[PDB]
């Protein structure tokens, strides 16, 4: 219940990123209740999201990090099942459901 | 602890006595003159120092007293003071854009304090509901127009003020 | 149409009158501006003597005052209490906070003026405006129904 | 006689019809609490001894002394059965 | 007859019985004040020259010092 | 953006996505209205302070439509009426007003895009009396404005539409729904977002919409049985219907349109029982396959499932 | 169990009060208050003002006690700049708290008996506010935030007659107090309402950081006035009630006698003002007059100064705390001898006290739970800042 | 019990371990300690007899920029039987946690919930850590020196969503930075 | 100026903080034997009336 | 029976404008109390205030919650209405003035009573909130614990009079008025019809500030006005009552020429007015108790006193054969 100590190393670390995102994903259905989102996307998408976003911090090698991440997720997912914020194609922070860049950049505006 | 002791006690409860002082003194203000006041033929009373609407000051001559100092503006703890200012045709030191945001400001009195040559004032007029935003937003010929209908009540109270600041 | 025009206004004369001289408030004490309305509630300005009685429900209300600074958390509570409004109502917004944002405009936290969640009729201003200055601002409010002709324009439509 | 209860009838056709007038002319512009079984109780209960009471009060001038002391037995049968509500805490709503 | 219906100019009728002219300004406001004590002596208020659409704002800046209590000059003392 | 748009009928459905996204571009809204103050009242909510600016004006004045249109380079034309009032006839609602104001917009000389939205089954050959009245109103607008953009949209869903709602109302309020034609007529319903959403794109081009007309219909193809099975799925109820054969519906739909033009005093509404959209629902109103849809603007509909009827949730 | 979500939403109670409430039918099991809905970042907007444009957000934290929280920055800039304050001032800050802890517990008292549905001492008591809020309207010509209190003294001298004003109010108000008493402290009603109510004992209320009367209550003989004087306290008379069971009814009657000590301490300071100036003549901290100003270079240069840049302040960090009419109100500056504060964390007593609602209506009904939040006087404006 | 007594008898008393840091001063006698020591130092002083700091007035943290530890924690204490005030302060980074004091005062609760808010530092053992203040789904730690006065977004009424809504700030007019140095 | 607002010379009148007591009520025996006497006496004339309308 | 309607109309319209203006009585003898001036702009000295917030309620448009029980919750305000209406058949203004002598009058008006608690029941249940349910719950609680007093009080001037007649109660009066020696008697009713009207010190639908929502808090416009003016129209009944039982209904205070020359309607009204002053001098005076300190009022202290009452009277007028 309480804020656990700092992990002692990557296995502690990955024991609780496994745990968290167990919790991330057992949470799925609520959320596709809450935002009404039957028609929107799919439940496995909701998954890939959180494993995506999981994947892009596999280079940390600090536990500590790891740590406030977890923690930091665990404060996102708890606002998005209890104090939802309703967006249409927006659920929290994820989005849900021949010229290069360069040229499209300068067509916009001249701060890049 | 005493049949007597006891006896009162019990009277008093079945008879709510306390409950009569009460009823009491109620209908004792009923009877007494009201203080109400008949709003807006009456008005509450008021003072000198009241910090109210925001008005620009001009010299008897009609020449106008601000000189642009920025003063006010840079004191301001709301930001609601936008000042532009640049040499006049005739080489006096006049703003060209005096701006306060009725709606951010806190009607502190920071500004009338600030100003070196009196031109900035709260005056005295509370009764200025709009039903607008944007005509709570003061440009320099609004705040000069105000200067003008308040100008006889703002200097009586400067008037009686100066004894004291 | 020389009749049906001056039965139109005597009905809309009526109208006026019943809903200008019953406006039943809903409250909206965020911050200090609600202590200001407190008093003008009070024995000396005595709101109750031009028929305005304060309701806790917005079902019973005519008018909301927003009386304090609106955050962006009390945001979504401000403007589902509004819906909850019978028509037809009336907002007013009382002090700098609900006016712009006032002392707080630059906040991360405020929303900078409570027409940008609920429409506004009236605008009182202040950092609190007085319990008579209110007063004042609901005489204005008067002053906007009286402008209405709602018989009128059903009557055209 | 009981020509005296048609007026009550046709009041209430008219309070029934200024009802209607009033609600219709602006369509035009999981937890039980078994305290409330108890004390949905005791009402039923004393319901029937102010019940009983009517016709004994109307008539103690004939029934005399029998009748007096033959009330008196039914109240202290339900009044013990008020006492032993009231030790039970029936009558606590804490 | 505007007393029937408004019963706020009522009140400003009775008070102004035994109640002295103080001045009257540019736009037919009345002044009037009594020299008592019953609201801790303020008896000062102004009797608005239009009975119907009467508003706070009608007072000029000359007599609302004193309608206000801030001054104790009247609105000609003022304009004197 | 330097725009200035007077945007008219704009207190209406379509109305408020319209100022809305009108906003969101910078753009300056005017928004003329004939009635109550507190008919605009919704649409202060939108922009920022001073960009959206309600003015009365009055149908039947030319002096106040010009006073409306005086300030304004680009003009938006969405006044138009499904039923009929003793004071306003079809053709008064669908074609004088469209046709008054293109003939402003000429006399005022300065207004460089003018939008006209009509009804998809727009046509001279056509039962509806309300669709006759607008297609005059295409040619009349074009004939007084060659450079005018004419804009097609089919029946409209959102939050104030006026297909699902009276349909759930309907449902809730006696048990069962009625088609009025054994639910087989093909309609192409479109979110009324996309709509909007397709003005704004039509105001934002290089020049490439004026003289132009566009079909907006939904992405896919309905009937009216189909869309009611949409309906019963979001309001989590049981489906019931009444087949109701056109000679019996229009019979329902006789009264109003007998006695409005001869009782003196106003009539509701009609929701279902409107006669002129049952004469629409005899033939098949779809987009052609000449005209220019959503994907000429650069645009994709939105699909009808999920957030374009989220608003059927009040009803469950 | 079920959770009832009860937000008081309108001057019924506070505002932005929301409570989740855990109950077993009536009997309350848990409390818990969601707040920061009017939070408005004050501690991070005083990081961007002047040490003079922060003052005006001390009025604005405890909107009920507005003066008391001004001194109180006031005090933590004059101890850190280490300037003198002259006596005639001090006897104006000390008149003007006393003053304004009267404005509260008369608030405080009849809002709490609104609640409870005595309507009328509401009323009776905020046309004795009335009268005391003139006097705030005419020393600083605002009803409310005065900004009067500052560093180094008050901002201007009393007007003329304003002393005599104040003792014809004196005169009379003992017997308001004691028709708010005659109407609730003998009432049966009343006393049922409030005895044995929101018990508190003395451990309990230093491990909550408990101060003011919901310290006092518990029999803990605590004032900051007199354990950390300040300005003129030392100087008068006056006690410090303390309760015996900790109840509300505790809190009531010393809330009551406490605007009876007030009243003794104002007399005082009206008997005992001294003549004298009203700001530390310091030249580097103080404006000049207005004459000053005009007339002499090296004024005319210090009043340019003072409102453009401030005053800086030598680099330091302290607590300060003083005897608000809510507890004990604090304030932990860090200057970094800059003109602008570093750090300003404000300790609000009220965040304490809110804290406390959890266990100090355990297993009471339902309808305690507006009265436990009455006798805890929770003003949302420092509860949250 | 002066502020001369406390120093002399916390130097002669205390573990040396404990504290690296004593300040006696006019402002308040400061005591700096190491984190895995604050737990215990805060439990001694509470405990002891010539001591009795029975009261936690509130914890704060301050945000040094050019440090390596960038987060000061502040204890400011209070013995109503000696009445003397006591000053502990500890320092912290972004992501290392530092104990929890809730076990000794119950009133720490709100305030390491306002610390978690508003400058990010975590603390072990607290039983319930979650923002306290802010706006639920808030990013972003507003009293952080380098967090932005008028923050990343803001709300408004969305007609067509028929909800308020959060969209990036757009100022109006932008705060006018005045340096006056 | 040199006129700054104070005391008079002597000091304000003195001024009472204190609750001053009030002794209102008959309470006890007067109460009770006025409503003793009622019952009887008025019973006694319920008596008096039930038989004029017998 | 073709002028009956006349009749029942003479009796409704100025009992519902009597409402109307009693509304008004209240918010001034309040104002008066807290040194305010109450209702005084719209209309001289407020005299319009009624009509102006009758018309605004009527030109309010109605809500209707999305409810299953659509019916129901309309209903609910016209039966507590009628019932409020319907009680005012049976009482006596003066002698030979009241629409219908029932015999068995007394025991119609519990009756009716008993009938009260419906509206209330119904509203709560059909609004599909927990917090109306939960009020209308305990609200319906406190009026059937309190009718049990009542009615046992009701027996007691039974006991007295001999007979359900309303005009025969008031006519045994004449030797004496049942007040003076059933005087705790009168305390106790006055005290019971403040209960069951659930008025001050027992309102607990007025006391959402202490987070008790009223059975009627989703009602708006006319069925909100409905519930409003049944409540009032009770307070008036109940004070009819308090006036026919114990202070002799319409006849004089004491039986002289003099007091005679006034008429029976005027004395009945009078002594009306006493008992709506007291209901407000109430409301002015005290706070209120919380759910559970009323329900043990009404059930440990007022249903023992009531019936020791009842056994006391009987049995001293049995013994020296005093009854009617
Ligand atoms: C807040 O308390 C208040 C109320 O709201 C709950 C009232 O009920 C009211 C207003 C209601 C009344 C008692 C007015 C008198 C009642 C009536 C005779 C009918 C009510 C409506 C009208 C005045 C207009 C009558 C119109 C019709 C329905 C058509 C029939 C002809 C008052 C006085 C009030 O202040
Ligand atoms: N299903 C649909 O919604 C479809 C509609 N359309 C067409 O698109 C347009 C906009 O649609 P939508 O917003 O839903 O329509 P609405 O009927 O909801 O709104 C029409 C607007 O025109 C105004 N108006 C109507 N009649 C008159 C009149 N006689 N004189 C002046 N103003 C008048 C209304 O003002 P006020 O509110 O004051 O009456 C309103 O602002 C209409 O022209 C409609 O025919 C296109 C396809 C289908
Ligand atoms: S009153 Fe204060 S906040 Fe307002 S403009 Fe003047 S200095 Fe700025
Ligand atoms: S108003 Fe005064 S302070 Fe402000 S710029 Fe003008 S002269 Fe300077
Ligand atoms: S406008 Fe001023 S007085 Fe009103 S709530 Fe905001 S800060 Fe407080």
């Amino acid at each position: 219940i309480g804020v656990p100590p700092n992990s002692a190393n990557l296995t502690e670390a990955r024991r609780r990123v496994f745990d968290f995102f167990r919790a991330a994903c057992r949470s799925i259905p609520t959320i596709m209740d809450i935002y009404n989102l039957q028609d929107v996307v799919a439940p496995s998408q909701l998954r890939y999201a959180i494993s995506a976003q999981i994947r892009n911090n596999a280079h940390i090698t600090d536990p500590k990090v790891i740590d406030l991440l977890i923690f930091k997720g665990m404060e996102e997912l708890t606002d998005i099942v209890d104090h939802a914020k309703q967006r249409h194609h927006i659920i929290g922070q994820y989005v849900v459901g021949g010229k290069t860049d360069f040229l499209k950049n300068f067509y916009t505006s001249n701060y890049f | 602890k005493d049949w007597n002791t006891v006896f009162e006690r019990s009277i008093n409860t079945l008879f709510l006595t306390e409950m009569v002082r009460g009823l009491s003194l109620t209908l004792k203000y009923f009877f007494d003159p009201k203080v109400t006041i008949n709003y807006p033929f009456e008005k509450g009373p008021l003072s000198p120092r009241f910090r109210g609407e925001h008005a620009l000051r001009r010299y008897p001559t009609g020449e106008e007293r601000c000189i642009a100092c920025k003063l006010c503006e840079a004191v301001c703890p709301a930001q609601a003071i936008t000042i532009e200012a640049e040499e006049r045709e005739d080489g006096s030191r006049r703003t060209t854009r005096y701006d306060i945001d009725m709606t951010k400001c806190i009607y502190c009195g920071f500004c009338q304090e600030a100003c070196p040559v009196d031109a900035i004032v709260e005056g005295p007029n509370f009764e200025f509901a709009t039903e607008t935003h944007e005509e709570l937003l003061y440009d320099k010929e609004k705040l000069l127009e105000n200067g003008d209908r308040w100008e006889t009540e703002i200097a009586e109270n400067l008037r009686s003020e100066s004894l004291y600041r | 149409s020389k009749a049906a025009e001056f039965v139109i206004s005597k009905v809309d004369d009526l109208m006026n009158w019943a809903r200008t001289g019953s406006i039943w408030p809903m409250t909206f004490g965020l911050a200090c501006c609600a202590v200001e309305m407190m008093h003008t509630g009070a024995a000396r300005y005595d709101l109750d003597r031009f028929g305005i009685i304060f309701r806790p429900s917005p079902r019973q209300s005519d008018c909301m005052i927003v009386a304090g600074t609106l955050t962006n958390k009390m945001a979504p509570a401000l403007r589902k209490v509004y819906d909850q409004m019978p028509e037809p109502r009336w907002v007013i917004s009382m002090g700098s906070c609900a006016n712009g944002g006032g002392y707080y405009h630059y906040s991360y936290s405020v929303v900078r003026g409570c027409d940008r969640i609920v429409p506004v009729d009236i605008y009182v201003p202040g950092c609190p405006p007085t319990a008579e200055a209110l007063l004042y601002g609901l005489l204005q409010l008067q002053k906007k129904i009286n402008r209405r002709k709602d018989f009128l324009h059903w009557w055209n439509k | 006689m009981m020509l005296e209860f048609a007026p009550i009838f046709i009041y209430l056709v008219i309070s029934l019809l200024v009802s209607l007038i009033l609600l219709g002319v602006p369509f035009l512009f999981s937890r039980f609490d078994i305290r409330f079984y108890l004390v949905s109780i005791l009402f039923l209960i004393f319901d029937l001894e102010v019940t009983f009471f009517f016709p004994w009060a109307v008539s103690l001038n004939k029934i005399d002394l029998f009748g007096f002391w033959s009330m008196m037995a039914f109240l202290f049968i339900l009044t013990i059965g008020f006492l032993y509500e009231w030790k039970r805490g029936a009558l606590d709503w804490e | 007859m505007r007393c029937l219906p408004d019963g706020n100019l009522l009140q400003t009728k009775i008070h102004n019985i035994g109640a002295t002219l103080v001045g009257v300004d540019k736009f037919g406001n009345k002044y009037y004040q009594k020299l008592g004590d019953t609201q801790y002596g303020r008896h000062r208020w102004v009797e608005y020259a239009s009975k119907d659409r009467y508003n706070a704002s009608q007072v000029p800046a000359e007599w609302h010092g004193w309608l206000h209590f801030i001054t104790d000059h009247t609105g000609d003392e003022l304009l004197s | 953006s330097g725009i200035v748009a007077t945007v008219f009928g704009a207190t209406g459905f379509l109305g408020r996505y319209l100022v809305q996204q009108l906003a969101k571009m910078g753009s300056q809204v005017l928004v003329p209205f004939r009635g109550s103050e507190d008919s605009p009242r919704h649409l202060k909510l939108m922009g920022d302070l001073g960009q959206v600016v309600p003015m009365k004006f009055d149908p039947r004045d030319e002096d106040s439509i010009k006073a409306v249109m005086a300030k304004a380079n680009v003009v938006i034309n969405l006044i138009g009426r499904e039923y009929e009032t003793r004071n306003f006839s079809f053709e008064d609602a669908n074609h004088h007003i469209a046709e008054k104001l293109a003939l402003v917009a000429k006399e005022h000389g300065g207004i460089m895009r003018y939008i006209q939205v009509s009804c998809l089954g727009a046509s001279v050959s056509s039962p509806s009396r309300m669709l006759r009245a607008k297609a005059a109103a295409e040619e009349a607008v074009l004939n007084a404005l060659p450079e005018a953009t004419i804009m097609r949209p089919a029946t409209m869903i959102g939050t104030e539409d006026r297909i699902l709602n009276p349909w759930s109302m309907f449902v809730k309020k006696y048990g069962f729904l009625p088609l009025i034609g054994g639910g087989t007529t093909k309609f192409q319903p479109v979110y009324v977002v996309d709509v909007a959403a397709a003005i704004v794109a039509a105001l934002k081009d290089d020049g490439s919409s004026m003289g132009k007309t566009y079909e907006l219909g939904g992405p896919d193809v309905f009937t009216t049985h189909e869309l009611a099975e949409i309906m019963y799925d979001m309001i989590r109820e049981w489906p019931r219907y009444v087949k109701l054969p056109f000679p019996i519906a229009k019979a329902m739909a006789a009264p109003r349109d007998f006695m409005v033009n001869k009782v003196p005093f106003p009539l509701p509404s009609p929701q279902i029982f409107n006669l002129d959209q049952i004469n629409a629902l005899t033939t098949d109103t779809l987009v052609s396959d000449n005209a220019l849809k959503f994907q000429d603007l650069d645009l994709v509909p939105h699909k009808l499932k999920g957030y374009p009827v989220e608003f059927l949730i009040q009803y469950r | 169990n079920f959770t009832l979500n009860f937000g008081p939403q309108h001057p019924a109670a506070h505002g932005v009060l929301r409570l989740v409430l855990e109950m077993n039918g009536e009997v309350v099991e848990r409390a818990e208050p969601h707040i920061g809905l009017l939070h408005r970042g004050t501690e991070k907007l005083i990081e961007y003002k002047t040490y003079l444009q922060a003052l005006p957000y001390f009025d604005r934290l405890d909107y009920v006690s507005m003066m008391a929280q001004e001194h109180a920055y006031s005090l933590a800039v004059e101890k850190l700049l280490n300037c003198e304050v002259p006596l005639r001032a001090q006897y104006i800050r000390v008149l003007f708290c006393e003053i304004t802890r009267i404005l509260n517990h008369l608030l405080a008292l009849t809002t709490h008996a609104m609640d409870v549905g005595a309507l009328t001492p509401f009323l009776w008591a905020f046309e004795e506010r009335e009268k005391l809020l003139e006097f705030y309207e005419r020393v600083s010509g605002a009803r409310m935030h005065a900004s009067f209190i500052r560093p180094g003294g008050v901002a201007q001298d009393l007007p003329l007659g304003l002393c005599r004003d104040i003792d014809s109010f004196t005169q009379q108000f003992a017997s308001r107090i004691d028709e708010l008493e005659e109407m609730l402290t003998g009432n049966r009603i009343w006393k049922q309402r409030l005895v044995d109510i929101g018990t508190v004992t003395a451990q309990q209320a230093k491990d909550w950081g408990f101060s003011g009367v919901m310290l006092r209550g518990s029999g803990v003989c605590w004032d900051l006035r007199r354990a950390a004087p300040y300005d003129v306290y030392d100087q008068l008379d006056f006690d410090v009630p303390v309760g015996t069971r900790g109840d509300c009814y505790d809190r009531y009657c010393i809330r009551i006698e406490e605007m009876r000590q007030s009243l003794r301490i104002i007399v005082q300071c009206l008997n005992q003002m001294p003549s004298g100036m009203i700001k530390a003549d310091d030249r580097k901290l103080c404006p000049p007059s207005r004459c000053r100003m005009k007339l002499s270079m090296e004024s005319l240069i210090h009043h340019f100064e003072l409102y453009t840049e401030g005053f800086s302040v030598p680099a330091s960090s302290t607590y300060t705390a003083v005897e608000a009419p809510k507890g004990e109100f604090g304030v932990f500056l860090v200057s970094n001898g800059s003109n602008r504060p570093y750090r300003c964390k404000i300790r609000a007593p009220g965040f304490a006290h809110l804290q406390g609602l959890d266990f100090m209506s355990k297993h009471h009904m339902l309808a305690d739970v507006v009265t436990i939040i009455g006798t805890q006087d929770i003003v949302f404006g420092e509860v949250d800042r | 019990m002066d502020n001369q007594f406390i120093f002399k008898y916390s130097w002669e008393t205390l573990p040396k371990k404990w504290v690296k840091k004593m300040e006696r001063s006019e402002h308040g006698n400061r005591f700096d300690t190491n984190t895995d020591y604050l737990f215990q130092l805060l439990c001694f002083l509470k405990l002891h007899t010539y001591t009795r700091v029975q009261v936690l007035i509130d914890i704060c943290g301050v945000d040094y920029p050019s440090r390596k530890r960038r987060f000061e924690v502040v204890y400011n204490l209070l013995s109503t039987r000696y009445n003397s005030r006591i000053r502990v302060q500890t320092s912290a980074d972004e992501v290392t946690r530092i104990s929890s004091v809730v076990s000794l005062f119950p009133s720490a609760g709100w305030w390491e919930r306002e610390v978690w808010d508003m400058f990010g530092v975590s603390f072990i053992n607290h039983p319930d850590l979650r923002r306290i203040l802010t706006d639920y789904g808030f990013e972003g730690h507003p009293l952080r020196k380098d967090f932005p006065l008028s923050g990343y977004v803001q709300v408004r009424y969305d007609d067509p969503e028929k909800r308020v809504v959060s969209e990036p700030i757009e100022m109006t007019q932008e705060f006018r930075y005045f340096d006056f140095a | 100026p040199l006129l700054q607002d104070g005391p008079p010379p002597g000091g304000f009148a003195p001024v009472r903080y204190a609750r001053r007591i009030s002794n209102t009520g008959p309470s006890a025996m007067a109460m009770f034997l006025a409503v003793s006497g009622a019952f009887a006496w008025g019973m006694y004339q319920v008596g008096q009336g039930n038989k004029i309308r017998r | 029976y073709i002028a009956v309607p006349a009749e029942i109309l003479g009796i409704i319209l100025p009992l519902l404008l009597g409402v109307a203006f009693l509304v008004l009585a209240e918010r001034k003898v309040m104002a008066f109390v807290q040194r305010r001036k109450g209702p005084d702009v719209v209309g001289s000295f407020g005299l319009l205030q009624p009509l102006a917030d009758g018309l605004k309620l009527i030109l309010k448009e109605p809500i209707s919650p999305s409810s299953a029980n659509f019916f129901l919750f309309r209903m609910a305000p016209v039966a507590t209405f009628m019932l409020s209406l319907v009680a005012w058949a049976v009482v006596p203004f003066d002698y030979g003035m009241v629409l219908s002598d029932l015999n068995i009058g007394l025991l119609y008006l519990f009756a009716i009573s008993s009938l009260g608690v419906y509206g209330i029941i119904i509203a709560g249940r059909s609004s599909n909130s927990k917090y109306a349910f939960l009020g209308a719950l305990r609200s319906a609680a406190q009026m059937v614990s309190y009718e049990v007093s009542i009615g046992l009080i009701l027996i007691t001037v039974l006991i007295c009079v001999g007979s359900c007649n309303l005009s025969e109660i008031v006519m045994a009066q004449k030797q004496i008025w049942f007040g003076i020696p059933l005087f705790p008697v009168l305390v106790m009713f006055f005290i019971s019809c403040l209960a069951e009207t659930n008025r001050a010190p027992f309102d607990l639908p007025e006391a959402e500030a202490e987070l008790v929502a009223g059975y009627n808090v989703e009602y708006s416009s006319m069925g909100f006005a409905l519930f409003f003016l049944g409540e009032y129209a009770n307070m008036i009944l109940m004070s009819g009552l308090c006036t026919l039982f114990f202070l002799g209904g319409w006849l004089p205070i004491l039986d002289l020429p003099i007091f005679k020359k006034i008429p029976g309607s005027i004395w009945f009204s009078i002594k009306v007015l006493f008992f709506l002053f007291l209901y407000i001098w109430v409301r002015a005076a005290f706070p209120r108790y919380r759910y559970d300190q009323l329900m043990g009022l009404g059930w440990k202290v007022f249903l023992p006193l009531s019936l020791a009452w009842v056994v006391s009277v009987s049995g001293l007028l049995v013994t020296f054969q005093w009854l009617p």
